[PDB]
């Protein structure tokens, strides 16, 4: 669906396998292998939902929405196995977990379109 | 941290206008650091905000937001022209505006 | 780019430091000007002085009171070239002018914080050396201003203490550097090199 | 009237069956493009000779390029031209890499001093001056001098913002 | 009691002085007065960095101390000579103009990472000369 599956890895900052979308997001040219993580797994109906029309809608509004959430073991134990994988080739090296787990923000003198990522 | 920002500040200058009459369907923007017509392609398409306060809450909230792009750079030192969802207030030549990094091309 | 920008008036000359101040205000730029005392003009003090004769002539002549008003501070000399590069009658004017303060001498709070210069007003980078030139304070004292010696009182006890404060600075400033240069040499140093810091 | 190229310009006066081959008079021309070159070509040629444009015909147009581009020379200048008041001849020195470098300041200088148009002024003659001591004006043999040197004393930097946090300085 | 009278030393423009460019194709780069046109004009030469003979406003062009030997008007061979025997580059590298230079070039190569590897880093120093600072 043109999106881009992603991770965290969880364990590292909290961010599960997710879809993003490519227009949202910036290329940084630090690279991990990924040449030894599953992925074939994971497609657009992977992330099939579950919803319903105006009955459900309000029901969930009138006070409710609180009859769901209801995760699913599936998706824990992909985290794992994928995070695992991608934990062994980060640590390979220094600092690289560390940057993974801090959040990027402009600093008082960046200018994006000068900045080299 | 003490910073999350995420986008690159800037200010409403003007509408687009003549000498003896304004446009308000395009507004001009000067953006913090981009001081050339070629440093200002890297923002052309880029999503603004001019974030506002109201006292009315609405969709649950008092913060209120009007979205739009850079559409083309303006004259030569780095300033832009940008249109909105719909037009900005013009009171707030002067105010603070932000500019997204997106969509990407990085 | 700032909260408050707080520009040293001294050696800027009266128009492009205006200029320059009035666009600020009107794209959201808080300013305040110290030292209007000593701004600058081109053109020696006689012609700059003759020219205010000029402006003092013009009065109502029905009422001198509902007509110009003449401002006799270095100040409000330097406000009145920069009102004039404002739409001032819009309410986009008045609050452009509100950003907007003026001082003689360099008084509380912006005594201790960090005054700017606009490069493009300064005197020095802008005329050509041996054009004559008339400073704000004096043109201002022979049209009536009544306060340059007070200021030039006020302002030598600050300069005084201004210099102790530099004083200590530097002083502690040689240790921080006489620091910085053990710790180089260090693995953390030439990382840190590496990497152009 | 831009920045200069010099031509060439051969023209020569259709010919008729009484006479083939009529004479072939060329003009060195200073212009911007060649459409200048062959206006300014024919209104020198109508001063001297019995032609205009409508019973000649242009031969040739060649650029001429400057030999020695990066030779600093002294060029001699001829030139006639018409004040406001009437018209005059006059010799300039002009110390530059090209003649076409050189014929660009003299314009500037005939507009600055003394106020002339390019329309106004006919350029004579320019010249290298080969040997120093025939340049005659001061201000270029100024620069003639052994060993010369000079400082650039009061130097204005130009600041890419409109704050700074300094005080200039203009050492140099 | 000798008299004592300042100086003020200026670079000069004199066939030799080295200079930056400051604007065009070139800039950056460095080159050597050769002969000197007007007192705006000079006509530069810079085979080793690249930069061709060409007539140049001085206004385009910042003076550097460095100087070297060479006649004036000297032609471009003669120039590569000179300049390579004077060894005005290493002179030029070894200066802080030439690495403050550097040293923001470099600045501004750095990699979003990398950046974040800086900040560790001068945590890292921050606290060892923040307590060398407070024993003496």
């Amino acid at each position: 669906d043109n999106t881009l599956l992603i991770s965290g890895p969880f364990k590292v900052n909290g961010v599960p396998l997710r879809r993003v979308n490519a227009r949202y997001v910036i290329a940084t040219s630090t690279k991990v292998s990924v040449e030894g993580v599953n992925v074939e797994k994971f497609n657009v109906e992977y992330f099939a939902k579950e919803k319903l029309t105006k009955k459900e809608k309000k029901e969930a509004n009138l006070f409710p929405e609180q009859q769901n959430k209801e995760i699913k073991a599936e998706r824990v134990e992909d985290q794992k196995v994928v995070d695992k994988a991608l934990i062994a080739e980060i640590k390979k090296t220094p600092l690289l977990k560390q940057y993974l787990s801090a959040s990027f923000s402009l600093k008082n003198g960046d200018k994006p379109h000068m900045l080299k990522f | 941290a003490e910073s999350h920002r995420l986008y690159v500040k800037g200010k409403h200058l003007s509408y687009q206008r003549s000498k003896r009459v304004n446009n308000p369907n395009v507004s001009l923007i000067k953006i913090e650091g981009v001081a050339t017509p070629q440093d200002a392609q890297f923002y052309l398409g880029k999503r603004i905000a001019y974030v506002y306060r109201a006292s009315k809450e609405v969709r649950g909230s008092k913060i209120r937001v009007m979205w739009g792009k850079v559409t083309r750079t303006h004259g030569n030192s780095g300033v832009v022209r940008a249109t909105f969802r719909n037009n900005l207030p013009a009171k707030t030549f002067g105010a603070s505006v932000r500019i997204f990094l997106y969509p990407s091309n990085i | 780019v700032e909260p408050v920008v707080v520009i040293d008036g001294k050696g800027h000359l009266v128009g492009r430091l205006a200029s320059v101040v009035a666009k600020q205000l009107l794209n959201g730029q808080k300013i305040v000007v110290v030292r209007a005392e000593e701004l600058n003009i081109s053109g020696e003090f006689f012609r700059n002085k003759l020219k205010y004769h000029d402006f003092l002539r013009k009065a109502t002549a029905f009422n001198k009171t509902r007509g110009p008003f003449h401002f006799r501070a270095p100040s409000r000399i330097f406000y009145k070239a920069l009102r004039g590069m404002v739409s001032h009658k819009t309410a986009r004017g008045k609050a452009a002018l509100e950003r907007l303060k003026v001082f003689e001498g360099i008084p509380p709070p912006y005594d201790k914080k960090k005054r700017v210069v606009v490069p493009q007003a300064l005197r020095v980078l802008r005329l050509k050396p041996g054009r004559k030139y008339t400073t704000l304070g004096k043109l201002s004292t022979s049209v009536g201003w009544k306060y340059e010696d007070v200021v030039a009182k006020l302002e030598a006890k600050r300069k005084v203490s201004s210099a102790e404060y530099y004083a200590k600075k530097r002083a502690f400033t040689k240790k921080v550097a006489s620091a910085n240069a053990t710790a180089a040499e260090s693995d953390v140093a030439k990382q840190l090199a590496a990497l152009g810091y | 009237m831009a920045h200069f190229k010099e031509y060439q310009v051969i023209g020569r006066r259709l010919p008729t069956e009484s006479v083939p081959e009529p004479k072939l008079f060329r003009m060195r021309i200073f212009a911007s493009n060649e459409v200048i070159a062959k206006s300014r070509y024919w209104y020198f040629l109508q001063k001297l000779h019995k032609v205009k444009k409508a019973s000649g015909e242009i031969v040739s147009i060649n650029q001429i390029n400057e030999a020695h581009p990066t030779k600093v020379k002294n060029f001699g200048v001829w030139v006639r031209y018409d004040s406001r008041s009437g018209t005059h001849n006059m010799y300039k020195e002009i110390r530059d890499v090209s003649r076409v470098a050189a014929v660009e300041t003299l314009y500037q200088d005939m507009a600055a001093r003394h106020r002339a148009r390019f329309r106004s002024i006919h350029i004579l003659k320019v010249a290298e001056i080969e040997k120093t001591a025939d340049v005659k004006r001061q201000y270029v043999k100024q620069f003639l001098t052994k060993d010369l040197k000079f400082p650039l004393p009061h130097r204005v930097q130009k600041s890419t913002k409109t704050f700074s946090y300094k005080r200039p300085s203009t050492f140099y | 009691t000798d008299s004592i009278v300042k100086a003020s030393n200026w670079r000069l423009v004199e066939v030799g002085r080295v200079v930056l460019i400051k604007k065009g194709q070139s800039a950056g780069k460095l080159a050597a007065i050769v002969e000197i046109i007007d007192q705006k004009k000079v006509l530069i030469d810079g085979p080793k960095a690249g930069v061709p003979r060409q007539a140049i406003n001085l206004g385009q062009v910042v003076l550097t101390p460095l100087t070297f030997a060479l006649p004036r008007g000297a032609r471009t061979a003669t120039v590569s000579k000179k300049w390579a025997a004077a060894a005005v580059c290493e002179k030029w590298a070894a200066s802080s103009w030439a690495k403050k230079i550097a040293q923001r070039e470099r600045r501004a190569a750095l990699t979003d990472f990398e950046r974040f590897q800086v900040m560790v880093l001068r945590k890292q120093k921050r606290y060892t000369v923040k307590k060398a600072l407070a024993k003496a």
